[PDB]
């Protein structure tokens, strides 16, 4: 319950939006043709690494 | 009628520690010889405890060590005194060897050659102590030794089978590794009394490289109080690593138990073997790699023969001081490479740094001393 | 070919050099192990004599091991006479068919937990960041049926289905049982389990630093006193001319 | 180098190389029963030394 | 033995004399030699006034290194004032050793 | 090797003071701080340039490891 | 330990495949019975 609201404002950081937008720019690249195994685990690692950094700075105040 | 000059046992102690003539300009780099004697005594009164509560078998080794940290009283403090006390021994040994290399102490030929024997014996001992806890790093690190030990073309396949207890990984493997680890620290204690008896024939070298027979002082009280102060500073660093971060020097994957269950994410030994593991791993031949492992430690015996300078030490040799610190920076590179995976940038780097370690000692150091001889008009 | 993700640094209440453990968050964290799992994970090194003093007094520890019923030893004319557990126990173990119980988990057996934060390259920051970090499988990643996409896993597809939602549990004192109050308490558990000497070596480290603040400047004063004879001496050379 | 140069150095080493197989072959017979060298116990048919 | 580099190679010799620092301790070049068996025979053959000068210069330099100090810059040993007092006695000791070695092989 | 049998010395005089007649701590920051700066300057061009080249190889070696697993 | 002293190794296993003692457990089951596995001590009569 505090995690799902702390994770909300951590996405509108400018370091986290341009890790999100070309994750979804590559979404319509995989299901377009048949000659591909271009996965999206590289595009999602940079999202979660930029995001979960700022979550750890703030989450432990709202707990215990 | 002075009892410390005439009693048969007291006069041995007086000539060795009290009335011994010593140079007056001896630095703090000469402290690490008595520090090695403190670290060896400490590893004996702490290995007493661990071998008491111990069972060495393929079924119970990993749990015999976890019994001591929780159930055995005062066992967490004594176990991590023993694992960090061996890291302390190896940092006091590399300072000690680099001192005698820098100041030309290898010209004491008999003292230097017993030292090279002492460097082999503690290196082989500590290898047979990290195999005892039986984790992932204990298994995969031992099973790369025997690949290069069975590469001995005639006797090697019956050599490894005679030391593995009889077949392979089994109950009795850790009865010959444990036997070769209980008894090897006591050959070191007898080799250290002989090591000091040869030094007593000449006395000590000093940082200038010039004989100091006109400026001697007694050992007591000047260096008895200076060796006690330096030992107190060593106990402060050791108890800080035990009581504030006892897992800083270590690997978490050796808490995952040993089994041929699955290949580990990496293979790496303790920090004081990473320079040696990096050299053999950069040779794609299990006979060429076991020869360059022994040639990286036994190359120290050629240091009296390769000396071409008219002076003894490096205090007045500025071109040779640059090469000494290039050799120290080359061993830092091999310690980093030896904990890296075998990939693209860490093979061309790890094999050029293996070449430069031998090029400095054999070729670059004897030529540079001759160039400095010509510049001083001799 | 793909990269890996490492756990960030969380400001734990025991992260400092002289910081103790919170002895209420281990009490709440034993029960996130006691009745959310032990259906997959053993902890084969902790007993209920290890829980008294840390977080219980002995009566609340005696009342447990009577929620479990394990198989004791033999007798005459009975064979495997049993009982609820004593407090000197590794209380149950989970699944039978040992080391091949992966048939219940589709070819991947979950491991023991009594040393799991010591055995990982993240400590208890790794256990927290994987337990609360499940995602949906991204585009192009085909999954064997029985795999769940967890980005904090080395193989990137753990056979772990997520074990916590929100209020799988409710504590004894009265505490909200959200998904982050969960897994913070069981990660203050599983670290005391790996290191039960945590608060004892930090209090002993304080007494060491106060004695070496007395013993060291005084031994340095005795050294400085003897060596002042040589430090102040003067030399002269008077040859016959 | 003229370190060990001379016709004297290999003159005493001329008369010792007959008894310098007491250096190498004595090591070769010094590792027959200290080692149990398996495939060179059939050097002779004479050593059926272990049962 | 090059006449074009007569002054240039003496600049590298004067630079190396100052980079080495036995002149900061008040030492001469022959004070710093490593004493093997040929050097120890040449010290025994020195006249009594040159022996006593060498013993005091070494003792004063060992005392400075104990204190981690050097001399004032006006008391440093100059480059064109360094006397090679031991070199004639050492060339004769070595010539006698090489004579006893050609005799032992011929 | 005992004390009266070491070497031959002539015409040298030494003067000393008792330890109870002097200060155990003389000039400490007046002399000591400019002394440890002279010793640092005299050895900095011999020791330091090897460890700079280790730093540049370490940065190039970890950055070209990550610009291989990327795409 | 009876082989070579008073029996050869067949004539020896058949005396072990004659008594029935309780082995350990196996999954998809419990404590089962499996007789003499060539290395077995001689069976006691009393359970306590
Ligand atoms: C990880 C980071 C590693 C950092 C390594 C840097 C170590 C710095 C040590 C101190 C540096 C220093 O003070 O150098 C100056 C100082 C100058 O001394 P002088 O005698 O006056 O020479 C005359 C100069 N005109 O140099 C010295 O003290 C000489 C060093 C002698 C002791 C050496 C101890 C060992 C150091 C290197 C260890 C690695 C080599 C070991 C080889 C072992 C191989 C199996
Ligand atoms: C849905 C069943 C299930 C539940 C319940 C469960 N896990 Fe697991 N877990 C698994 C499986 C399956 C594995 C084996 C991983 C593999 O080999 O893929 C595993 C393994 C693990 C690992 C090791 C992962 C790694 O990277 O090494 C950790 C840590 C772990 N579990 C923690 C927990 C904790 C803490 C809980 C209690 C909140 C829990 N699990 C509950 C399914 C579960
Ligand atoms: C268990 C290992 C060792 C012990 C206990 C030990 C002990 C000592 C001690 C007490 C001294 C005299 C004090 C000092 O100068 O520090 C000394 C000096 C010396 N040691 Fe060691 N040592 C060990 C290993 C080695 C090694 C590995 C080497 C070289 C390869 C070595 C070579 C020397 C030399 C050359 C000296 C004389 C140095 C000098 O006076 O300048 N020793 N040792
Ligand atoms: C030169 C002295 C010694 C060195 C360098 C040394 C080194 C080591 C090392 C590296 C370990 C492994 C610890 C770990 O990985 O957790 C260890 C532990 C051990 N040592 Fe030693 N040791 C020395 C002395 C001794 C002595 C004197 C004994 C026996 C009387 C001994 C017996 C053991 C045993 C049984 C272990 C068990 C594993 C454990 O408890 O961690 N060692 N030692
Ligand atoms: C603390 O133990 C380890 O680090 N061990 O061994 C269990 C380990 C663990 C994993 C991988 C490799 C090793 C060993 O790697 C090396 C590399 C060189 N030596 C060596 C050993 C003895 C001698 Cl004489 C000379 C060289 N060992």
């Amino acid at each position: 319950d505090p995690l799902t609201t702390v994770r909300e404002q951590c996405e509108q950081i400018e370091k986290c939006i341009k890790a999100r937008e070309r994750l979804e720019l590559c979404d319509q690249r995989v299901s377009s043709r048949s000659q591909t195994e271009e996965d999206c685990t590289e595009e999602l690692f940079d999202f979660l690494h930029a995001r979960d950094h700022c979550v750890a700075h703030k989450l432990f105040n709202s707990l215990k | 009628t002075n009892i410390r000059k005439s009693h048969p046992l007291m006069k041995i102690i007086n000539n060795a520690f009290i009335d011994l003539p010593a140079p007056s300009n001896i630095s703090s780099w000469w402290n690490f010889g008595s520090l090695l004697g403190i670290c060896l005594i400490l590893q004996i009164l702490t290995g007493l405890f661990l071998a008491m509560h111990y069972t060495s078998d393929t079924t119970t080794a990993f749990s015999s060590v976890t019994h001591i940290c929780r159930d055995v009283n005062y066992g967490w403090v004594i176990r991590y005194l023993h694992a960090n006390g061996a890291s302390m021994f190896f940092i006091c040994l590399f300072i000690h060897v680099g001192r005698g290399l820098y100041y030309g102490s290898y010209m004491f030929l008999e003292t230097w050659n017993i030292g090279v024997v002492l460097l082999f014996t503690v290196m082989a001992t500590a290898f047979m102590g990290y195999v005892l806890p039986w984790g992932q790093m204990s298994f995969w690190g031992a099973t790369v030794i025997t690949n290069l030990l069975s590469a001995i073309p005639y006797i090697g396949t019956d050599l490894v089978e005679w030391i593995w207890g009889g077949f392979s990984v089994d109950k009795a493997t850790l009865t010959r590794f444990f036997a070769f680890h209980f008894i090897l620290p006591f050959i070191i204690t007898a080799l250290a009394a002989v090591h000091l008896l040869f030094l007593h024939e000449t006395g000590s070298n000093n940082p200038t490289g010039i004989s100091s027979d006109m400026d001697k002082i007694p050992f007591h009280p000047y260096y008895t109080i200076k060796d006690i102060l330096g030992a107190l500073f060593m106990m402060l660093i050791l108890l800080i690593l035990v009581l504030f971060s006892p897992d800083l020097l270590g690997d978490p994957d050796n808490y995952t138990p040993a089994n041929p269950l699955n290949t580990p994410p990496h293979i790496k030994p303790e920090w004081y073997f990473l320079f040696a593991y990096a050299i053999l791993r950069s040779i794609p031949n299990k006979l060429g790699g076991v020869l360059a492992l022994v040639a990286s430690i036994l190359i120290l015996i050629l240091m009296p023969m390769l000396h071409t300078s008219k002076q003894r030490s490096m205090m007045f040799r500025p071109l040779s001081q640059c090469l000494f610190w290039m050799l120290v920076a080359d061993l830092i590179t091999l310690t980093w490479i030896g904990g890296q995976p075998v990939e693209h940038p860490f093979i061309i780097i790890g094999q050029l740094a293996s070449i430069l370690y031998f090029l400095i000692i054999l070729v670059l150091m004897p030529i540079t001393s001759i160039i400095e001889n010509n510049l001083l008009k001799w | 070919t793909d990269l890996e993700l490492h756990a960030p640094s969380y400001p734990w209440s025991h992260r400092g050099l002289l910081s103790s453990l919170d002895h209420t968050s281990i009490r709440r964290g034993f029960q996130v192990y006691k009745q959310v799992c032990s259906s997959c994970h053993s902890m084969d090194y902790v007993a209920y004599r290890h829980l008294v003093g840390v977080c219980y007094t002995e009566e609340e520890a005696k009342a447990l091991a009577e929620e479990v019923e394990v198989q004791d030893g033999p007798n005459e004319d009975g064979e495997m006479f049993m009982r609820p557990g004593k407090l000197s126990d590794y209380f149950p173990k989970p699944y039978p068919n040992p080391e091949a119980a992966r048939a219940a988990n589709n070819g991947a057996l979950p491991p023991d937990l009594s040393y799991i934060v010591r055995a990982r390259h993240g400590g208890e920051d790794y256990v927290f960041s994987l337990l609360t970090g499940y995602c949906e499988p991204p585009t192009g990643v085909s999954l064997r049926e029985g795999l769940y996409f967890n980005p904090y896993f080395p193989g990137q597809a753990i056979a772990m289905a997520p074990p916590i939602y929100n209020e799988v549990l409710e504590f004894d004192d009265g505490t909200p049982a959200t998904m982050s109050q969960v897994a913070k308490d069981v990660c203050t558990f599983l670290r005391w389990a790996s290191e039960p000497e945590h608060d004892h070596r930090k209090r002993m480290g304080l007494k060491m630093l106060m004695m070496m603040g007395l013993l060291l400047p005084l031994v340095y004063a005795m050294k400085r006193h003897k060596w002042s004879v040589l430090k102040s001496r003067k030399l002269a050379y008077r040859p016959p001319k | 180098l003229s370190r060990f140069l001379g016709p004297r150095y290999r003159e005493l080493a001329r008369n010792w190389i007959p008894t310098a197989s007491m250096w190498g072959a004595v090591g070769a017979v010094g590792l027959v029963w200290a080692t149990d060298w398996r495939l060179i116990l059939d050097w002779v048919p004479y050593i059926n030394g272990k049962f | 033995a090059v006449a074009a580099s007569s002054k240039w190679l003496e600049g590298i010799r004067k630079w190396y004399y100052n980079a080495a620092g036995f002149n900061k301790l008040g030492l001469m070049r022959d004070d710093t030699i490593y004493e093997d068996d040929d050097v120890k025979e040449a010290i025994r053959r020195l006249p009594e006034n040159l022996y006593n000068d060498r013993v005091f210069r070494i003792k004063r330099a060992l005392d400075l290194t104990m204190r981690q100090q050097i001399l004032p810059k006006e008391q440093w040993t100059k480059y064109e004032e360094d006397k090679f007092y031991l070199e004639p006695y050492l060339k004769e000791v070595i010539r006698e050793r090489k004579e006893r070695e050609e005799w032992a092989k011929k | 090797r005992e004390f009266g049998h070491l070497t031959r010395m002539r015409h040298v005089i030494t003067y000393s003071l008792s330890p109870f007649e002097q200060r155990a701590f003389p000039h400490y920051f007046t002399k000591g701080i400019p002394n440890v700066l002279r010793r640092t300057r005299a050895c900095i061009l011999r020791v330091a340039p090897p460890f700079v080249v280790f730093y540049l190889v370490y940065t190039w070696g970890t950055q070209e490891f990550e610009k291989s697993k990327r795409k």
